[PDB]
């Protein structure tokens, strides 16, 4: 690309776009637990007696898994349960023209979750030896209720319910405040409300279409499953390996052989299987720490993007942040970020300050531009040329200090 | 002394009922739908014996799982294909209020159906069979996590008036209060007063700096040791 | 059911360099063939030209030779010791379609193995159309057990062995216990008149089994619906590494 | 939260020590005893088993402690961030320093940890009014700046979004920016001119 640094010109956006982007974040991982004796000794009385010798490996290797399980439940609570009072979905799903129908749950339907959440659940495709998978504390329907409460609350109360008591506000001036947050003024929205609503509905529809097709832009929520299963796979495979023994099956060794050297063979097999369990537990702990970090980030994103208007750059979405909608998904949360994108720039000419009568006038909350005939002052993010006035500007000092000061008048309205 | 919580005290296992053996010793041919010590053609396994569904190849006798487990068998003496599944095995966990509060406990069999369990009322939940918990239809904030949305607590069950039984009650979780705020096209809620709220947040910074010399732990000051 | 099962074992590799032994038109071939750790024999015929086989080690009246004659009713699995006569071909008369007695062996001495297969009425003579019948036999020696795995194909053969896939079932695990080193195809010849002899428009093909790794694709019904030879191609190796097809 | 890290540390150390008194296939669990009862050629057979067992226990302890340390480090990093952003300044970030709107944070020391006293401003005692996006006075709209139009019942006022201070509408509090037609919910009223 070619960008020219000219000491006299500026580019000012004249049009804009409302763009909604999807961010996928894993929150929780499946909670599994294992009994030693079932996996190692395989229900034999001769084994699990030698296992008493190895001490307390088992209380430790089971406690670590339990710790992971409690952590996963904690992660889910830290992320979804940030709403204090479950606000009901409004009967009307048109708010000043904005179509929130896809993000809010549909009363007629029996899934009790949104069309977006329905598609997300649809896309991510899903007794053994001493291994169990405990049920997560919060059901897929309950987190759906939490997200529905969040969406309805932000639609009907704005930034307020996140901090303190919930205060209702018409969505028009809610979006007007949020536009005022990024620097664009109220009048732009109050005059382009139809256009903004049109682009907003189009963006939500486009996200729905993108999720609808077989596009696999949900890998982050699947890897946490995939790797998990792989680990839970390979452990079982290790039960078919004779670690330098005659046979893998413990009962086979016990039956075929007399007890004394059968004891040596059994000890070999115990050592192998105990090593297997130790490796599995270690990997689970490392994965859990990563999951916890992702959840912590997801919780912060919910706390800042959703319950308020984060001003952090490129934190929530690629653009100026306006509003975020959380959605549930299998083992994770999907954020939909609304961003204001400037576009359709225009060349202009500019000066730092204007000399009117031996004095320098500087612009406040704007910039001096030359449309071609006379000088104006306009906000940096949108082109709305205003006449230059003592109100728009402020006067400070003589005309000699500033480099680039130009000659133009400052129209005072009162005189 | 125990504190309030589910505590996972031990495991559970359903014992086989009858031994069955066949040959192509003598044969006790078939017991069905019970955990049995089947011995077909010299292979001994403890599992529930059930009829097999899918059609085997005429030479193929044993059906295999993805993890190479055998889930079906062919009788060596009689002729029939039987599905094979494991007998139930979960981990018992004791739910108990703080021993200071009471010595009443309930048990949770963490995968099994209430038909398998060997205490006046039982509750079949998605987690497992919950014995000693009086189910209620009311909802509160979670106290003790069973799972699948249900939590147990120590509350007055209102048996007769409220006999102060205070028995363990298992209830589906309440997500939070229900609030009534309505969308209106021209109404705004402006606060008129304010409060100064001070809260505390606790953050761990460091743990104890421990040092463990390997030799002292492994060999315990033995000269012969450590070579 | 519904699995992709890896196995290292003794299979015929996909797209091998396979020898063709032709008995058609005017010429007849009755040669000995080496039996290298397992052979794959294809009998493509319409006239039941190929009946059995002679598996034997030394051929000096001190070696046990298995002979099977899958010719209509007279099927006998006879593993016996005898003086191997040069050309013990089957003799199915042309234009009469009758088996003419020919000494498969000069005598019978030891007969360490004798089994009498059941009699079934079957055709023997020359038949119209294409030699659509492909009868497939794979032999494997494990611990003195000759395992025989057989299959049938009604697919058409206009130029030779056709392209496709199908699996063979393990009919026999015969405990011969003998160190067999030679394999000779038993064939029938159609004589227009005695001392002239001829052959029908048929063929047989011998390939050699090799030890490789295969991904047998075991379907819901338990039939091998497809497979991959890992060493055949680099992408075949990668398929075996990912196990996905 | 502080007590739990101490409890896990203590449990790790106690399990490590408990693992010492345990045969790993050896005839005894004390090195002294095996040396006394066995000649070195057949003493080494048992001593190697005990070494393997204690080595494996030590490795488990070290591994778990490392992962735990990483978690503690992450918490410390967050505490440092919180100290810098809330104690030494005011944070716009939501629910980062307290609940509500942040005013101050004070630090306090705790055994192997830090306790933050956040001070927050919580609105309360709401009053609900009727409101309008803008006002068309003499053929021109009059949008608010840093406030909202409200109607108590006798006249329209403009007030901040978080506290009710009602004030009369003037040209100081508004900017014109266009005509009355475009705005969806325009409401008629007079803008008071201070100069006139
Ligand atoms: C800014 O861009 C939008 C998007 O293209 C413009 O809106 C379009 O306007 C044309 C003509 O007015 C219509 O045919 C399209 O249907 C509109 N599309 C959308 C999505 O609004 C808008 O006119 C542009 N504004 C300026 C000042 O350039
Ligand atoms: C809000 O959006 C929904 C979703 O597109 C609209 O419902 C669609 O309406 C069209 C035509 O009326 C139908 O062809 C679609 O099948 C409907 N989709 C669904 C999911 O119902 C709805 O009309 C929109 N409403 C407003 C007020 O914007
Ligand atoms: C540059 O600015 C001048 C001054 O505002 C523009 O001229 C005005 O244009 C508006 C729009 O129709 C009219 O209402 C005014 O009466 C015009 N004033 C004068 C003195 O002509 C001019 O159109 C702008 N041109 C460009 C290229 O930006
Ligand atoms: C802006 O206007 C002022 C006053 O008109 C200029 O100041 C003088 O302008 C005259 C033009 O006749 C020059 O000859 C002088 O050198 C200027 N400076 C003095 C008298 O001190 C000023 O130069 C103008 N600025 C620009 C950029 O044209
Ligand atoms: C709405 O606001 C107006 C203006 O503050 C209130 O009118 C004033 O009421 C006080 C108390 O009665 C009087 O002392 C003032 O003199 C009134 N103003 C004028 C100009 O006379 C009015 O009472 C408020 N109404 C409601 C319902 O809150
Ligand atoms: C605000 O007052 C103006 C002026 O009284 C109203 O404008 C009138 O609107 C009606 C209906 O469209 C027309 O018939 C008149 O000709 C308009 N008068 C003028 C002078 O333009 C306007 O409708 C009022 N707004 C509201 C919301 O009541
Ligand atoms: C105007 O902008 C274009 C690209 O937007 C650039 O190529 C050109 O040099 C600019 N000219 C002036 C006078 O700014
Ligand atoms: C801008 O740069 C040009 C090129 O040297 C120079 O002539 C001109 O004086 C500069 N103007 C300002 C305001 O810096
Ligand atoms: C048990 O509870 C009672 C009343 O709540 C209290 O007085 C007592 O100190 C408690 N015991 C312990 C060990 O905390
Ligand atoms: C428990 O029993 C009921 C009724 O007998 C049955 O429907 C259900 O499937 C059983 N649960 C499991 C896990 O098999
Ligand atoms: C199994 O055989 C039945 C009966 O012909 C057939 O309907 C079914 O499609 C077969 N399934 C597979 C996987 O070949
Ligand atoms: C004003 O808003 C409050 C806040 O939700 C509400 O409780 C009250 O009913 C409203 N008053 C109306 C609509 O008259
Ligand atoms: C929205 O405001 C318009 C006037 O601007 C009003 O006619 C309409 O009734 C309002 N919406 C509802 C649901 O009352």
């Amino acid at each position: 690309s070619s960008i020219a640094y000219s000491n006299n010109t500026i580019a000012i956006p004249t049009n804009f776009s409302i763009s909604i982007t999807t961010e996928v974040m894993p929150v929780s991982m499946a909670k599994t637990s294992v009994d030693c004796n079932m996996y190692i000794c395989g229900d034999s009385t001769e084994c699990a007696n030698l296992l008493l010798q190895y001490g307390s490996f088992c209380t430790q290797l089971n406690r670590a898994l339990s710790g992971i399980a409690v952590e996963q439940d904690r992660n889910t609570r830290e992320v979804f349960a940030q709403v204090k009072q479950m606000y009901k979905t409004p009967t009307l799903k048109d708010f000043g023209g904005f179509n929130f129908s896809q993000i809010l749950p549909d009363p007629l339907k029996p899934t009790k979750r949104s069309f977006i959440e329905d598609l997300l659940f649809n896309k991510v495709t899903l007794k053994f030896n001493g291994l169990t998978v405990l049920p997560p504390l919060l059901t897929d329907d309950m987190i759906a209720a939490y997200t529905a409460a969040l969406v309805s609350g932000t639609a009907t109360a704005g930034w307020t319910f996140g901090a303190g008591a919930a205060l209702q506000i018409p969505f028009a001036m809610q979006m007007a405040y949020r536009f005022n947050g990024i620097g664009v003024t109220q009048n732009v929205l109050y005059e382009n409300q139809k256009q903004i609503a049109n682009q907003f509905n189009k963006a939500i529809s486009q996200i729905q279409e993108s999720l609808t097709t077989t596009s696999t832009a949900l890998g982050k929520l699947q890897d946490v499953v995939n790797q998990n299963a792989q680990a839970l796979n390979t452990l079982v495979k290790q039960l078919s390996s004779n670690f330098g023994a005659i046979s893998s099956v413990l009962n086979d060794i016990l039956s075929r052989l007399d007890p004394p050297e059968a004891e040596v063979q059994i000890d070999r097999l115990i050592t192998g299987r105990l090593q297997s369990l130790q490796t599995y537990v270690t990997q689970q702990l490392i994965r859990a720490a990563e999951i916890r970090a992702s959840a912590n980030l997801a919780a912060t994103k919910m706390s800042e993007c959703v319950l308020g208007q984060s001003k952090r750059v490129d934190f929530c979405g690629k653009g100026y942040h306006l509003m975020s909608f959380p959605q549930a998904a299998p083992h994770g949360v999907v954020f939909l970020h609304v961003t204001y994108v400037p576009s359709q720039e225009r060349n202009f000419t500019t000066a730092p300050a204007i000399c009117h009568e031996g004095k320098a006038y500087f612009p406040r909350e704007g910039v001096f531009v030359f449309n071609g005939t006379s000088w104006f002052i306009t906000q940096r993010n949108f082109f709305s040329p205003q006449i230059i006035t003592t109100d728009n500007t402020f006067v400070s000092g003589s005309c000699d200090v500033v480099i680039g000061i130009i000659n133009n008048t400052v129209y005072d309205p009162l005189q | 002394e125990i504190d309030k919580g589910i505590y996972q005290t031990s495991n559970f296992r359903v014992a086989p009922s009858k031994e069955v053996v066949r040959f192509p010793k003598l044969s006790t041919d078939l017991i069905k739908n019970q955990c049995v010590n089947f011995n077909f053609n010299g292979l001994t396994g403890t599992g529930v014996l059930t009829p097999s569904s899918k059609r085997f190849q005429p030479f193929q006798q044993f059906g295999r799982d993805v993890s190479d487990f055998t889930d079906s068998v062919r009788d060596p003496k009689t002729s029939e294909i039987l599905d094979i599944s494991p007998c139930s095995f979960g981990g018992v966990s004791v739910i108990t209020p703080g021993t200071n509060t009471s010595s009443e406990v309930a048990v949770l069999y963490q995968d099994v159906n209430c038909t398998d369990v060997p205490g006046n009322n039982v509750f079949q939940t998605q987690a497992g069979c919950l014995i000693g918990a009086e189910h209620v239809d009311t909802s509160y904030e979670c106290d003790i996590p069973i799972g699948a949305g249900i939590c147990a607590s120590y509350h007055t069950v209102s048996s007769l008036r409220s006999t102060s039984q205070k028995s363990i009650v298992a209830y589906t979780m309440s997500l939070g209060a229900d609030s009534s705020i309505a969308y209106s096209n021209n109404t705004i809620a402006i606060p008129t007063n304010f409060s100064i709220s001070i809260t505390t947040e606790v953050m761990p910074v460091s743990m104890a700096k421990t040092s463990v010399d390997c030799n002292m732990y492994i060999c315990g000051d033995s000269t012969e040791c450590a070579n | 059911s519904n699995v992709l099962h890896l196995v290292q074992d003794h299979f015929l590799p996909f797209d091998s360099n396979v020898t063709r032994f032709i008995t058609f038109g005017l010429n007849f071939d009755n040669p000995i063939i080496p039996f290298k750790d397992g052979i794959y024999f294809a009998a493509t015929e319409k006239s039941n030209v190929i009946r059995g086989w002679v598996f034997g080690s030394t051929m000096n009246n001190k070696s046990q030779s298995v002979i099977i004659m899958n010719n209509s009713t007279n099927l006998v699995i006879r593993a016996c010791n005898f003086e191997l006569c040069d050309n013990p071909f089957f003799v199915v008369l042309k234009s009469n379609n009758t088996q003419i007695p020919s000494y498969i062996f000069n005598n019978a001495f030891n007969c360490t193995f004798e089994y009498v297969s059941k009699d079934f009425n079957l055709d023997l003579g020359e038949k119209p159309g294409n030699f659509k019948d492909l009868r497939e036999f794979v032999f494997r020696n494990k611990d003195g057990f000759l395992h025989v795995y057989s299959g049938y194909q009604p697919i058409s053969a206009a130029s030779g062995l056709p392209t496709g896939f199908n699996a063979l079932k393990p009919i026999f695990k015969l405990p011969l216990g003998i160190n067999i080193t030679n394999f000779r195809t038993l064939l029938t010849a159609f004589p227009p008149r005695p001392d002239y002899w001829g052959t029908s428009a048929a063929a047989y093909f011998v390939g050699y089994l090799k030890p490789t790794t295969f991904m047998l694709k075991y379907d819901e019904n338990g039939t091998i619906t497809d497979a991959v030879d890992c060493s055949q191609n680099p992408l075949a190796e990668l398929k075996c590494s990912v196990k996905s097809f």
